[PDB]
């Protein structure tokens, strides 16, 4: 489930 | 909108009201990101409420929310002036993609109620020998600021021809609007009069002019 | 301080395009995704996309998909909306907002910026008398009819009547011309010595109208 300490912005790779 | 939230909601200072947001779609999944938004006109928005119910430092202690199923809630207690405003909730729908709700305006009633005076005028004689005719139905000092304006052509409704401005704040706290009517100056010297009809809170002034 | 600072209104036919930019400062720009949210007149805020600041990989809502690029320039530390063939429903207040983390999206946002799509041309007033005849006191004003754009001021006797005068908001005509009234109460004894000329400025056309309100 989303990591609402998350950030968006990573670069995916 | 994928959030439902009343269109509006009214309380007096002093009191505490909700506002509710609920999720017509299973793209909320658990429905545990949920933030608001409170927008005062011609400024930014600002978070409030996020995570469901935390509430930021630098947000009013008097900010907080709650969800049950799939219905979140806004409450704001000790309600004060300044919180007359739209509130918006926000949920993460996944996929990196976010939806607002449809926004809730807030109204503080911290005044009593006050019935429009309506001034209606006919069209000039300088515009009628242009070729043009224009009603012209001034609405003031009217709160709540709601009103719905009607025109007659006699005793018929009219429907082509009308614009009708939103309700907007006075410098005395109270509401204006404005409606005209367009017509040729055939259809003005047809009838016996015409009328605007300003409906408020349920009670109706109706003004009348004639081409004499 | 985090600040996004966005760029002034704009005012554009069909068919225009328009780019609006998105200042930050107090943070790195780049750790941050840039978001942009509209809000269409009597409408809600609603949500565009975003744009990821090291990538470079726009995600853009169903609504947004055809027409619309979100862009940036690290340089500047700048984001970037740009709108393509310019519709009339375009018509809207644009905001870019930044996202921290999922649980705290929108954390701050630019100050808007307005962008009005019409086909309607500058055009000066036709400011037509509303000639007088509740109790002693008596109504008269001044239509102001047909104009674009924004705004108008309307004055009386050239500032000397100021008790009693009201200067309603424009109403926008279907055809994309503004029209509004000023209206004065007066006591009714004066109608026949006191003269009463409304003073309407429109700038935009460099037009100033005096128009001399009388009875009948
Ligand atoms: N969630
Ligand atoms: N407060
Ligand atoms: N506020
Ligand atoms: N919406
Ligand atoms: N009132
Ligand atoms: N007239
Ligand atoms: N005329
Ligand atoms: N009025
Ligand atoms: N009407
Ligand atoms: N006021
Ligand atoms: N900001
Ligand atoms: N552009
Ligand atoms: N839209
Ligand atoms: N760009
Ligand atoms: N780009
Ligand atoms: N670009
Ligand atoms: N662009
Ligand atoms: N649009
Ligand atoms: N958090
Ligand atoms: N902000
Ligand atoms: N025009
Ligand atoms: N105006
Ligand atoms: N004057
Ligand atoms: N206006
Ligand atoms: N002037
Ligand atoms: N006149
Ligand atoms: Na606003
Ligand atoms: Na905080
Ligand atoms: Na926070
Ligand atoms: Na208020
Ligand atoms: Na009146
Ligand atoms: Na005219
Ligand atoms: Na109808
Ligand atoms: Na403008
Ligand atoms: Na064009
Ligand atoms: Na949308
Ligand atoms: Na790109
Ligand atoms: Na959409
Ligand atoms: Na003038």
């Amino acid at each position: 489930n989303v990591d609402p300490n998350a950030n968006p912005n990573v670069d995916p790779n | 909108s994928v959030l439902t939230q009343p269109a509006s909601v009214s309380g007096s200072p002093g009191q505490s009201i909700t506002i509710s947001c609920t999720a017509t779609s299973s793209n909320v999944g658990s429905f545990n990101l949920v933030s608001w938004y409170q927008h005062h006109p011609g400024k930014a928005p600002k978070l409030i409420i996020h995570e469901v119910s935390k509430r930021p430092s630098g947000a009013s202690n008097r900010f907080s929310g709650s969800k049950s199923g799939n219905t979140a809630s806004l409450t704001i207690s000790g309600l004060q002036a300044e919180d007359e405003a739209d509130y918006y909730c926000c949920s993460y729908v996944g996929s990196d993609t976010w939806v607002f709700g449809g926004g809730t305006k807030l109204t503080v009633l911290g005044q009593p109620k006050a019935a429009p005076s309506v001034t209606l005028f006919p069209p000039s004689s300088e515009e009628l020998q242009a070729n043009k005719a224009t009603l012209v139905c001034l609405i003031s000092d009217f709160y709540p600021g709601a009103v719905t304006v009607a025109w007659k052509a006699d005793s018929s409704p009219v429907k082509a021809g009308v614009e009708t401005t939103t309700p907007s704040k006075q410098s005395n706290n109270k509401y204006a609007a404005s409606s005209y009517l367009s017509l040729t100056p055939e259809q003005w010297k047809s009838h016996r009069s015409y009328s605007c009809q300003v409906t408020h809170e349920g009670s109706t002034v109706e003004k009348t002019v004639a081409p004499t | 301080q985090v600040q996004l600072v966005q760029s002034g209104s704009e005012l554009k036919k069909p068919g225009a395009s328009v780019k609006v930019s998105c200042k930050t400062s107090g943070y790195t720009f780049t750790t941050y995704a840039m978001n942009w949210v509209r809000q269409a007149p009597g409408q809600g805020l609603e949500w565009m996309g975003w744009i990821n600041t090291n990538t470079g990989n726009p995600t853009y809502a169903p609504g947004f998909t055809g027409r619309f690029v979100f862009s940036f320039d690290t340089s500047v530390s700048t984001a970037y909306l740009q709108i393509s063939s310019l519709k009339a429903e375009d018509t809207a207040v644009y905001y870019c907002a930044r996202v921290y983390s999922y649980g705290v999206p929108f954390d701050y946002w630019g100050q808007g910026t307005l962008v009005t799509v019409s086909s309607a041309s500058t055009k000066g007033p036709s400011v037509f008398p509303l000639a007088p005849s509740s109790g002693g006191t008596a109504a008269l004003g001044c239509l102001v009819k047909d104009y674009f754009p924004e705004p108008v001021t309307v004055s009386w006797n050239s500032g000397a009547l100021t008790s009693g005068v009201h200067t309603f908001p424009a109403v926008l005509q279907s055809s994309g011309l503004y029209s509004l009234s000023s209206v004065v109460t007066v006591p009714s004894s004066s109608l026949g010595t006191q003269t009463y000329i409304c003073n309407v400025n429109h700038k935009p056309s460099n037009t100033k109208v005096d128009k001399k309100v009388e009875p009948k």
